[PDB]
């Protein structure tokens, strides 16, 4: 008759680096850092952008005759130039 | 003394609706804007800290953000509880000052 | 939050997308991988 | 824990795995787990709570005649990026080491805590297992894993056993 | 729970000085480091502040009625106390005590008045 | 290791539409976060950018050729794809895919063409 | 679009010899230029991917360096093999663009 | 150790307490301690030592033309105060966390200092405490304390009361 | 490892003395001193890794009327080099101390092995030693260094000289 003491393993292939070891196997982990995007320009919090399109700054404040559609865009969440 | 101004004077709005306050710093007061709810015969409760942080115990309809003369604050989904008088305070200077407040009226 | 390279969905601390950003973002970081072990080594037998 | 751990214990980290006659199993140990548990918990919401939001940064123009600006302004950026570069990935290195060392201390301490309880009940295998010199069954394998075995119930019969 | 409860007669007469307290409870006025502040709010208009004062003694006036204002603080009871020399109809307002609280920012601590107190009415009138 | 491999008919008639597409292999189309991209060579001129696109579906076009090219992909097959509409004699060109890494840099990912496939030839004629 | 202007439009050098291939950008690019290596018959090579740095496998006698819009490709030793057309490659704009390249004949 | 600390121990931070037929009472380790005020002590210096003096600094105006030159100065000042503010607290929760350890370490030695004297001429206990199996006088404490306690001397009559 | 190491000691950082009627002599542990080796290696690599390249950087001239972007740029500077300055301070020591505290870790886990496996065939001196209750020659002696000692094989001997 025995009492064994023990710990878990599983099959996870997930690495951390350490400063004395790299690339550790561990049984789970925590992915603080995000890579992924969206490639697009979204809506903030349902607002839209002023996109100026061909346009520069100048252009669109000066009225440059071809930044015609902008005239009437009164606000927005953010400038795409 | 820094004179803040806020705008409008009085706001009327429905129950479910979005309610902009703004005020505006004679002087740039940086990030030492603090927002005060006034219920008739009430102290004033402090809403908004920093100018875009609540106080705790704050319903989170209630936001705000400014830079350094111009300040909003905002109440979504308006409820018939934020019938108030709403003031801007400044506190960067020594001779803190309000401005006139804005009367809410619900409806 | 919004990058100029897309947006992102995100509510992990750091960002390796860009730089500039508007709306509440993950910080930029020039790293490839950021990650924390919670668990134990994983060595069975 | 030595020469691995078990695929076979799933309900927690730390845990004993026992045999007699009335059938072998696994079972984590509660206390154990659950304290490795909110130690580490604690500290990855510290190593987030501590690096603060990005608000909402653009670029700048400058003039021809305004390169001097453009440079120190880009000094300045890169300068805070490569500090909290080397600050989040320091960290997380630091960490790391930490939490391996947390946990390979927490299993030995209940080997120890076992180890205690037995004194001369059983014999220390060398595999981080222990043999009894007397018969258990269920009733005495919770009790060791409770930390409320009695020793002097079996000293008779152990020394029987151990001759 | 932090509690200020400001009291004072509520009827002054002419050329009077008006004397208010403040009595601070649920916090220690030796202890905390704040400022204590005393503003006030006349019927129909907005609000006004009169001044404050520190933990060792200082205190600031609002520079149109300096001269007037007077503020004190007696740690011993936890008690605030202002004075309004001259008094006048112009005085009728409903009279608060606050506490100033902090929290470090960008550019030094960003005060706020939080507690508040209850309001203490005061007509000038004969 | 990654390979691209372009495959098409390699002759298409004046008007035609013309169609290649790309398998990628040693890679996941549905799992990398990169960009896909077509780019050309005229024989006798250097490379020409047509467009890319991105796992979102996403996609991108050179300008002076964008009421003509349409990019897809379908992540089932690891397969990407390219079409031009009305194409000509000016069309005749190696049609090559691409995959676009990338390292993170000071100002954001700085991207890169590192696996570029093999190229396949396309000659426009009747 | 962001222009690229290589220069010369073709090079000739012995084999040992060095071999400097400019580039310059209508628009500031900062860092984000690529160098390409295109065998007569085949798919571009990438060797440089910073402006400054090599892709794995690229021999050492390829270097480069730049700024804002000048940017320059050397071949120190030059190797019989080396015999390409050189690509300058804008990965700032989306219209990404290519310059006319540079052929660089041995001897 | 076990179980909490002896509020009736006051001349140091680690120690023992004892009871015989002359009379109880607590005594600290003062190498164990002065040893642990010492380090301890060096380290609060280093975390003071390391981070220098502010030196007069004031801000600047700027004019309603130069707004760009003004936020990047007000950049320069978040991002140092940003920097450094993290650094004060993370060095201190670093710091915390090892001395605990430390502490604990320090105590744990004792026990084995002493386990190590008693070999055989004492029960171990379980809670951080032996059981002589011989009489022992107050000079036989003080030996084990001081690291020198004669075995031998005791070893029969501790074979003859264990039985 | 008590009272000081062993200059005779040459070819490794942790290994075994030995005595007995064929000659004594020292002998490293290599598999202790190559994974300290390899441990410590890695960790002076992560530091040197972790901190970039300096690249060409020069200084900048002001006009009279520029006082403003001098001191900027001045302060720019100064704050960059006083958090390096501190971050490569502070690495070191911290990896300083881990660094002797692993060392003393890996020379107390062989003393252990070698416990483990002799148990009752050898007094333990307290001077971090054994002494065999058997007669032992260089077989015996590398079997234990291997961590392939057999302890029933020399049981007998053992419990005849013990008494
Ligand atoms: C830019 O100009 C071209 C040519 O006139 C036009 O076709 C295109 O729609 C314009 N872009 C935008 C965003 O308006
Ligand atoms: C991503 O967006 C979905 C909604 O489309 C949301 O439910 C999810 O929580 C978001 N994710 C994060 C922070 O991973």
């Amino acid at each position: 008759d025995t009492i064994c003491i023990g710990y878990h393993a599983n099959n996870s292939t997930d690495t951390v680096d350490t400063v004395l070891e790299k690339n550790v196997t561990v049984t789970h982990s925590v992915n603080l850092l995000e890579d992924s995007h969206n490639g697009k320009l979204c809506l903030l919090k349902g607002i839209a952008p002023l996109q100026l399109g061909n346009c520069s700054v100048a252009g669109w404040i000066l009225g440059n005759p071809e930044c015609e559609l902008l005239i009437s865009k009164e606000s927005w969440s953010y400038i795409v130039e | 003394d820094i004179q803040m101004t806020q705008s409008p004077s009085s706001l009327s709005a429905s129950v479910g609706d979005r309610v902009t306050i703004t005020c505006r710093a004679s002087h740039n007061i940086q990030n030492f804007l603090n927002w005060y709810q006034q219920k008739p015969g009430k102290a004033p409760k402090l809403l908004i800290y920093a100018a875009s942080t609540l106080q705790s115990g704050v319903p989170s309809r209630f936001s705000g953000s400014g830079s350094r003369t111009d300040f909003t604050l905002t109440i979504s989904s308006l409820q018939p509880e934020d019938f108030a008088a709403y003031y801007c305070q400044q506190s960067y200077g020594l001779p803190r000052t309000f401005g006139q407040g804005t009367r809410l009226e619900i409806k | 939050c919004q990058t100029p390279q897309g947006a992102i969905n995100s509510s992990l601390p750091f960002q390796n997308v860009h730089p500039v950003t508007i709306g509440e973002c993950p910080k930029y970081v020039r790293s490839a991988k950021l990650r924390m072990v919670t668990g134990l080594r994983n060595i069975p037998s | 824990f030595i020469e691995g751990g078990w695929t076979g214990m799933v309900d927690g980290w730390y845990g004993y795995h026992h045999q007699n006659e009335q059938g072998s199993g696994y079972a984590a140990d509660q206390k154990s787990t659950q304290n490795a548990i909110n130690g580490i918990t604690n500290k990855v919401n510290s190593v987030i709570e501590k690096m603060n939001t990005q608000f909402t940064a653009v670029g700048k123009e400058f003039n021809k005649l305004e390169r001097r600006m453009e440079n120190l302004n880009k000094k300045v950026d890169d300068g805070f990026l490569d500090i909290w570069t080397y600050n989040a990935e320091l960290l997380v290195l630091l960490e790391n080491e930490r939490t391996l060392d947390f946990h390979d201390s927490n299993v030995k301490n209940l080997y120890e805590k076992v180890k205690s309880q037995l004194k001369n009940n059983a014999k220390e295998i060398g595999n981080g297992c222990f043999e009894f010199y007397h018969k258990c069954n269920n009733e005495c394998m919770e009790s060791v894993k409770n930390g409320t075995y009695d020793y002097p119930k079996y000293s008779e019969e152990s020394k029987l056993n151990r001759e | 729970q932090v509690q200020l409860r400001e009291s004072g007669p509520g009827l002054v007469k002419p050329s009077q000085t008006l004397s208010l307290t403040c009595t601070v409870s649920g916090d220690s006025i030796s202890n905390g480091g704040l400022y204590w502040n005393w503003i006030r709010q006349r019927p129909g208009r907005g609000l006004e502040w009169i001044g404050y004062i520190y933990y060792n003694g200082v205190t600031t006036y609002n520079p149109s009625l300096r001269s007037r204002i007077a503020i004190s603080l007696e740690t011993a009871k936890n008690q605030l106390s202002l004075r309004l020399s001259s008094v006048s109809a112009a005085d009728t307002a409903i009279y608060y005590c606050a506490r100033e609280g902090w929290v470090p920012d960008y550019g030094g601590r960003n005060y706020y008045l939080d507690f508040w107190g209850q309001g203490t009415l005061v007509t000038v009138s004969s």
